[PDB]
């Protein structure tokens, strides 16, 4: 039984949430923000990512060089990432270096220079990032997947933004973005590891007390997405490996089917030929794929957002004449979530998940990420007892009922990259979303 | 970690407040003890294959019912087999390790179809990073055998089933086995290990064939898949100051989208190259390495010159600020290593299998600017510099140029 | 029928003293009248091989056993087409009639059957 | 060979009494002058491809009607293109060489489909012998660039059509071309070269980018395809005594089913290994090598120790008999080299292009036992020994062991 | 007919002033009415490719020309199935209608025809 997550508020509405571990000597403190690329419009798309670069480019006090030195002297490191719905800025340090790290984070968030000279310098760095993501095939695939599934909607935009915006982002629009979005009621200060909650609340009162509150404070993790069944083909015959993602509209964080979708995802599961145990996994798809050498890997996913999600699978394969078989067998395993699954598969997946959801949290950064994600999506940290109860409530009837309304005979979004000549057209893929025998 | 003994086996455990336990068997069976090249990698990959009580298939299916996970790796010193599971499932995992050490059926088909192909993919994935290759090449030049043996199984020298079975006969013995339990009640683990590992052979301590000898030289691994360069300096007397020096010289940034304030980090400005100084203590010898990877051989060459200069400059004078920055970066590195389960297990494993007491992160020594500059001076004035170049080797520096 | 089945039933018989006393002599006569030894075959050379399990067992034979089996099949084929029988050293003597393949197929089948069972497990 | 000049091109010919003539164009374009690794090999393989007057196809069909043959090779110093034909067909062959030097269409499809695949098969055939690989590796260690460039094109460094076309623009010029005619009437050849090569560019002398620098070291080439070891010693002042020393130390047997009476041959007794000492003069530097191949790495190691001892023993004392044996074996080696058309062409090619007057086999100097022992003494006590091991490199010797 | 033939005859016409004066204007109208440019094709994209010689010429195209040809074929196929014509920049302008393939096929055929001749040589 893990220690209790303590939670306090300030007057402005900043949440402080902490989970102490007296067995470790490091601590991860940081700020989780319920804001991301989705908060931009089409004209300033890319701003949130642009800001993340400038946050480390110097503040009103410390210059770029002083900032570097201050963190070097702390001994740990700082890290940040911007997603579609969430921004994180954290600092991993030693136990007694926590007041330094909180102070630096408070500085870079509230008091950043955003000097025209630095805007102009990063404008090239970010322009170069546009031509080098091209190599990270999984990210290429998932960014096209969002672009097509949520065609012309805010979730469909990339985080980097178009080349055109990168050239026209001003310090004005950067400042406007962080003034509108980085408000106290949307922020959580999180500490995990060797942190005292009461110490962290004092540091919050010292550094984050003059944060703006929004005019209309909605609860944390408050949002209409209209999924488009569609496909993007990025054929490249010179690549040896095909990367394919197939997804349907999935579930939001607060859906009543959130756990049912996780159990269904666990019934299909993951596979990787390079891992020794993967040839012996219980999943039917795993057995088909491994016995027939259909793929190097596959990974089931169930991504959630505040008001929608994508549920599906990501496949990689060198077997370019049997891509059809790989896709066929994958979608026939999905069909069986509607037609055939019983207590046998459901209870096995629940067993595997009850541990999996706890196992994931194995370091201070993972714990901090879990507290931060849960607080900014659900408004609370859900105790393992509650999670165990929600998983236990999933029956085989729930899985079949969910699959029949979410997967069965539904439109898919499909992205293929690489040697995908063998991937059939949209209709033949989408026809595998049902079984004529049922 | 309360160190004890259960039926001749050294057991160290630390209770915690988490639902998740990590149990690791650390074996004195890393590559420095490898009878034939690659055997310690193969033996690692042969863990949790078919045993007499339980098939590999049955083990994996039951592990999924517990939602446990399995992690294995080989170092120059150890083979580490780790399981991660829920606290309550401890007895199952203890018995599983017992079956592996006592009753593994080393079958030829498992070697040909399961173990060797997985070993080969493991290595190919590691080599995708040219910096990995460069640092491996550097150890091979510096030590030749023992520490200079390859960690991984390679194609040019095949490991046979008789090789692996012989090595396992030596390694899988009470004298070469340590059990390390994170978030495991220490009294409960001692009771279980004491019943499960009672019939394990006693065996003898595995030893390195021959003494560690240091050599200088050059390795020129011509690849087409990226460029890297290691500058290593073999150390005959491993001293803890080299940790402080590695962290001082640094190389990686402590901040996104930054270069860093470390001397080696500042050596990369204007280049798309990265750099990392590392120190490897192996008890009886050590290796201080500076690895530079990049897409341009011209830029790598440029950074390599600045890197050697940085080390010479350090040998001249360190400031008090810089010495304190080294203490801070080094204490932090020690702390995170004792937290990470992979490295944690091997640290206590070394304490249990040898007798080298762990240096707790809170007890990491502060080195004065005098002590740091002295350490850097010895390295700049080494009689046996090693340089391993990987990639377009015709365009990378040579030892005599540096 | 599976080799596993055949081997298990045979072991039940060989255990029972009465049963073995009456079955073993019959089985030896059966083998003599069968006459596969007169074409230089070993019993295991006759087992049906066009099955995933058997193809996998054959791939696991040691190279020497594999090369010798190929020769016995070719030699028996040549006796068959010529309408001749083996003579001399080509006749398989009873002590040469070794079950070289049985251990491989029993291991292949053990895994295959365990996989089938475990595909039908029910968490209790 | 009567040296003359015809329209700015150096022509050497020697008339004889045979129906078969050998015409060879020697180009100053070997690998030491290469601009890009492998271009001199590629340019050699691009000879007699499509020219503007005559396609490769038409050339081969017509060559078969004359029953002529075509031989090409690349060295560190030259590209040699030789034709062998009946005496009377001389004008056709002169004109063919003129078309190649003036009018080769270097087409991309020829490079991809014809030239590069043939270059690759050429190299694979040479490398089948591990001794070839070992001696190539040794030059690479000893000289790094220039003489240390690879002779042959490799996959890791792709030569482009622009590379080859640029190099050909330099090499195919009056200043880098010598014509050598064996059993060709010298007056007739001068007349024909003077009309055919008149419109060839004058160009400039191709030069080695940078001076020849000597280095010591080790190369360790892991193959699975046999074992060899070269022990080379770079020579800063090439002297003719090293020929005598190479022939003295010897290595190959001078009669069937025997071991031989040479010090290196006697080092192989009880082993299935062979040995050969060689000396390579390159004008401004040289290389003295001893190559040992065999199937057993243990035996190679054994012979390598005896080989180094033999050289040290030579530095001590050689008898008068042994010095005379060295004169005899060396005169013979010189004579047969001047006879073989392959080596003959390059010998006069070096006299014509470079200016190094040939040493006639009858004028090969007799070295006293004093002079031989002094040369061997200077080699055993070299500051820069090179060792290239090929095969099971973990089991072959290192430089510091020798 | 071979590309070689077509190219040679065309060159005879272009040489003769009279002939060119009457043929070139006709050929330009023919090409306008042909209408392949309205599907974004270049003339050479239309040449039959299912022959050894043409497959060899296509393999010798530089990679960029080859990738662009693939795109024009796919784009024209999509106009064809949709019953639409190109508009704007998809229409091939006369200055973009370059003979990118003709030099490759003329070289392939030159060798092929020389080989045929030389297969029939008679030593005199």
């Amino acid at each position: 039984v893990s220690p209790k997550t303590r939670t306090s508020n300030l007057k402005n509405g900043l949440t402080i949430a902490s989970e102490s571990n007296p067995l470790v000597q490091t601590a991860t403190v940081g700020v989780w923000i319920d804001a991301g690329s989705r908060n931009e419009n089409a004209y300033n798309n890319g701003t949130a990512h642009f800001f993340e670069h400038l946050a480390f480019k110097g503040t009103d006090k410390r210059s770029q060089h002083q900032l570097e030195l201050d963190i070097e002297n702390m001994g740990g490191h700082l890290n940040a990432y911007t997603s579609r719905e969430s921004t994180v800025y954290y600092a991993k340090s030693f136990k007694d270096d926590v007041p330094k790290s909180v102070e630096i984070l408070a500085d870079i968030l509230q008091h950043s220079k955003l000097a025209e000279s630095a805007i102009d310098r990063e404008r090239e760095v970010i322009t170069r990032e546009l031509e080098e993501v091209n190599k990270q095939y999984e990210e290429v695939v998932f960014d096209h997947l969002h672009a097509t599934a949520f065609m012309n909607q805010p979730l469909g935009r990339t985080i980097l933004g178009p080349r055109e915006n990168i050239q026209t982002i001003t310090n004005t629009e950067l400042r406007k973005f962080i003034t509108e979005n980085y408000t106290a009621d949307r922020m959580v200060l999180v500490g995990a590891g060797a942190v005292d909650h009461d110490a962290l609340v004092e540091l919050a009162e010292k550094y984050f007390s003059h944060l703006p509150s929004s005019q209309s404070p909605v609860p944390l993790g408050t949002p209409i997405p209209n999924f488009v069944g569609s496909e993007v083909r990025l054929r490249d015959d010179t690549m040896p490996v095909a990367h394919i993602a197939i997804a349907v509209e999935g579930v939001s964080w607060t859906s009543e089917d959130y756990y049912t979708a996780l159990v269904a995802q666990a019934i299909i599961g993951n596979y990787d030929r390079a891992v020794g145990t993967s040839r012996h996994q219980g999943s039917r798809l795993s057995n088909i794929v491994s016995e027939n050498n259909l793929a190097n890997s596959f990974q089931s996913f169930s991504t959630s957002y505040s008001d929608t999600g994508l549920w599906g699978i990501y496949l990689t394969s060198e077997n370019t004449t049997q891509i059809d078989d790989l896709v066929h067998f994958t979608l026939k395993e999905w069909n069986r979530l509607s037609t055939s699954v019983s207590n046998l598969q459901v209870e096995r997946a629940k067993s595997q998940l009850k541990a999996g959801l706890l196992l994931s949290l194995d370091g201070t950064t993972y714990v901090a990420e879990d507290i931060g994600r849960q607080l900014t999506t659900l408004g609370r940290r859900v105790t393992p007892a509650e999670v165990e109860a929600k998983l236990e409530a999933v029956t085989e009837h729930d899985v079949r009922a969910w699959a029949q309304k979410t997967l069965y005979d539904k439109d898919i979004a499909l992205v293929g990259l690489g040697p995908i000549e063998g991937l059939y057209d949209y209709n033949r893929i989408r026809n595998d979303m049902s079984m004529m025998r049922w | 970690f309360s160190t004890a003994e259960a039926a001749g086996v050294k057991v160290a455990a630390q209770d915690g407040q988490s639902p998740i336990s990590d149990l690791s068997v650390v074996l004195r069976g890393g590559s420095r003890y490898a009878t034939v090249p690659g055997v310690s990698h193969i033996l690692e990959k042969f863990a949790f294959q078919n045993t007499v009580p339980k098939s590999a298939l049955r083990f994996v299916r039951e592990l999924e019912l517990f939602g446990g996970k399995l992690y294995t790796h080989t170092t120059r010193e150890h083979i580490v087999l780790r399981t991660q599971f829920l606290k309550q499932d401890l007895p199952y995992f203890v018995d599983a390790f017992a079956n592996v050490l006592k009753e593994t059926k080393f079958q030829q088909f498992e070697l040909t179809e399961r173990v060797a192909p997985v070993a080969e993919l493991d290595l190919l994935k590691r080599e995708s990073d040219p910096a990995f290759t460069a640092l491996e090449a550097a150890h091979e030049v510096a030590f030749r055998t023992g520490l200079g043996n390859s960690v991984y199984a390679q194609g040019y020298s095949p490991v046979t089933l008789e090789d692996v079975k012989e090595f396992a006969r030596q390694v899988y013995a009470k004298q070469n086995v340590a059990v390390v339990g994170n978030n495991v009640v220490p009294a409960d683990l001692q009771q279980l290990v004491g019943t499960a590992f009672a019939d394990l052979q006693e065996g003898s301590k595995v030893t390195q064939a021959g003494t560690t000898t240091l050599h200088g030289g050059e390795a020129r691994v011509r690849t087409s898949t990226g460029n890297a360069l290691t500058i290593a300096l073999p150390i005959a007397e491993p001293k803890p100051v080299y940790h402080a020096l590695a962290s001082f010289l640094g190389g990686p940034a402590s901040m996104p989208w930054s270069v860093g304030a470390s001397p080696l980090a500042q050596a990369t400005v204007g280049t798309h190259t990265s750099v990392k100084a590392t120190y490897h203590n192996y008890g009886d010898a050590g290796l201080f390495a500076i690895t530079i990877k990049g897409d341009s051989p011209a830029e790598i060459s440029q950074v390599a010159h600045k890197a050697v200069q940085a080390l010479k400059d350090t040998g001249a004078e360190v400031t008090e600020e810089q010495a304190a920055r080294a203490y801070a970066k080094s204490k932090f590195a020690a702390a995170e290593a004792f937290e990470n389960p992979d490295s944690s297990a091997s640290v206590i494993g070394m304490e249990l299998l040898s007798g080298v007491s762990r240096i707790a992160p809170e007890n990491v020594q502060k080195f004065t600017p005098a002590e740091l500059s002295e350490a850097a001076a010895q390295l700049s004035a080494s009689a046996k510099p090693v340089v391993a170049a990987v990639g377009q080797v015709h365009a990378l520096p040579f030892a005599d140029e540096l | 029928a599976s080799i596993t089945s055949v081997v298990k039933t045979s072991e039940l018989i060989l255990k029972s003293p009465l049963l073995s006393k009456i079955v073993v002599p019959l089985a030896k006569t059966y083998v003599k009248f069968s006459g596969y030894r007169q074409l230089g075959f070993k019993m295991n050379d006759l087992i049906i091989e066009e099955t995933p399990n058997m193809q996998l067992a054959l791939r696991r034979l040691p190279p020497t056993e594999s090369y010798d089996r190929v020769y016995r099949l070719i030699r028996a084929t040549q006796f068959s087409l010529s309408h001749k029988l083996a003579t001399g050293n080509d006749i398989t003597k009873p002590e040469e009639d070794d079950h070289y393949l049985i251990p491989y197929i029993l291991d292949v089948e053990a895994e295959a059957f365990e996989k089938d069972a475990l595909d039908n497990l029910e968490v209790v």
